[PDB]
């Protein structure tokens, strides 16, 4: 589950911006859960992964700009995109994983524009 | 008796001092000649298969819940390595020349191998048992890769400490024992009590605990493959994982059950190899002691003792 928090981006942020993702249909312990983009382009790229309280890992061209967090009683991963400039235009996808079983969960429905 | 004092004493056969002969110890000479080929031809190739696994391991977000497999592979790699003394030197110091000849408790010529073989043999079994417990967590519990890893120091403590104490408890007043010409220093090859108490029982308890928790993990997952229908695609995708656990568990629990059978066979046999030694000794040679089991049983003894570590290859090859 993701929610569309969109207007058009800022319509060229204002002062800030945040996304949220949340999982209520779950069985196994979601180990790594994060976000991915697409330009729209030939790929779906990584943004920021959190590993159940540690090992936050941002994007190798975007690191040092965003923030990511997580709650645990509610399986919610957050992404705050401060200092945002257009090339963040992408339909974003929340992602979740269980490692030993190798099951990957993808949400749908969020888009940012400028 | 070819010994009279530890030159405990060295007392094996109900006596102040004695030692059973090194050639024709139990069995016919012929089968020793082909064991000379075969024990190696299985052990070195099993070692070659097992070392590849560790080689790949030294190179999928985290390995925290599959971690015990690495140390399993290492342990039985070492077991195979020091069985490779089967024809490594092309000398048999461990049956010392005529010197603690047959095998020396409290002397270097034997102790340098028992303390590794017994240690790693127990360590591998404990690694498999706590691999079962590692899968028990994160199957019926709600535990993650990082959360389970937080008990890793306790896991290493148990896994390397049980073999450590089981070795510590085998000094002068306790039983370090010999080997056949096809063997390396190990406990219980001539003494039934050593087997019964400090070999057979730990293996049986480990296998029992593993079965217990392995089934209470696999059939605890059973409640999830069906009885929650919303993401079918995993059915026959997580199936690869369950079937891999099953295959691994078969390929492990076969050899341990077989070797426990062999030791139960010796715990009901060696009582008659002796009671008729009063009638095969006092000269060179119930109505017979051994039969076709002269190889077909003690050969699969060593075979299964070596192929306990084979599940690693059909575990690693299913994840590529």
């Amino acid at each position: 589950q993701v929610q569309l928090v969109e207007s058009g981006g800022g319509l060229v942020s204002g002062d800030s911006l945040r996304l949220s993702c949340t999982a209520s249909g779950r069985i196994f312990n979601l180990d790594v859960m994060g976000w991915y983009r697409q330009a729209p382009g030939k790929r779906r790229e990584l943004v920021a992964d959190i590993t159940s309280g540690g090992k936050i890992n941002y994007a190798d061209s975007v690191k040092g700009r965003f923030t990511i967090s997580r709650d645990n009683t509610k399986d919610t991963v957050y992404l705050q995109m401060n200092s945002l400039k257009p090339e963040d235009t992408a339909v974003y996808y929340c992602n979740a994983e269980v490692e030993w079983l190798d099951m990957d969960y993808w949400g749908k429905g969020t888009q940012v524009t400028v | 008796c070819p010994r009279e004092l530890k030159i405990l004493g060295y007392s094996f056969l109900h006596v102040r001092d004695c030692s059973p002969p090194c050639p024709n110890m139990y069995f016919r000479r012929e089968e020793l000649s082909f064991a000379r080929y075969f024990i190696g031809l299985i052990s070195i190739i099993c070692l070659s298969a097992t070392l590849f696994t560790f080689l790949t391991f030294l190179i999928t977000r985290f390995r925290y819940p599959e971690r015990p497999i690495i140390f399993y592979a290492v342990c039985y790699m070492m077991v195979s390595l020091i069985f490779f003394i089967g024809f490594l030197l092309e000398d048999r110091v461990a049956c010392n020349a005529s010197s603690t000849v047959t095998q020396g408790s409290h002397n270097k010529a034997c102790t340098m191998l028992f303390m590794i073989l017994y240690f790693f043999t127990m360590a591998g079994s404990v690694w498999w048992v706590i691999l079962t417990i590692t899968w028990f967590l994160a199957a019926v519990p709600k535990w993650g890769s990082e959360a389970i890893e937080k008990k890793a120091l306790l896991f290493h403590a148990s896994a390397w400490g049980i073999p450590g104490t089981l070795t510590i408890i085998l000094l002068a007043m306790n039983k370090i024992e010999g080997d056949n010409i096809s063997g390396v220093c190990f406990v219980g090859l001539y003494d039934v009590d050593a087997l019964r108490y400090f070999v057979l029982a730990p293996l049986c308890l480990y296998v029992v605990v593993g079965v217990s928790l392995l089934l209470a993990g696999i059939i605890s997952l059973n409640r999830v493959r069906i009885e929650i229908p919303l993401e079918k695609e995993n059915q026959d995708k997580l199936v690869k994982f369950m079937i891999r656990i099953g295959v691994f568990s078969i390929l492990y629990l076969v050899p341990l059950l077989v070797v426990i059978g062999c030791y139960f066979y010796e715990q009901a046999y060696r009582g008659i190899w002796e009671t008729t030694w009063i009638q095969e000794r006092c000269r060179e040679y119930q109505v017979t002691q051994m039969s076709r089991p002269d190889l077909i049983l003690f050969l699969m003894k060593y075979l299964m003792a070596l192929i306990v570590g084979i599940p690693s290859v059909f575990w690693v090859g299913s994840k590529k």
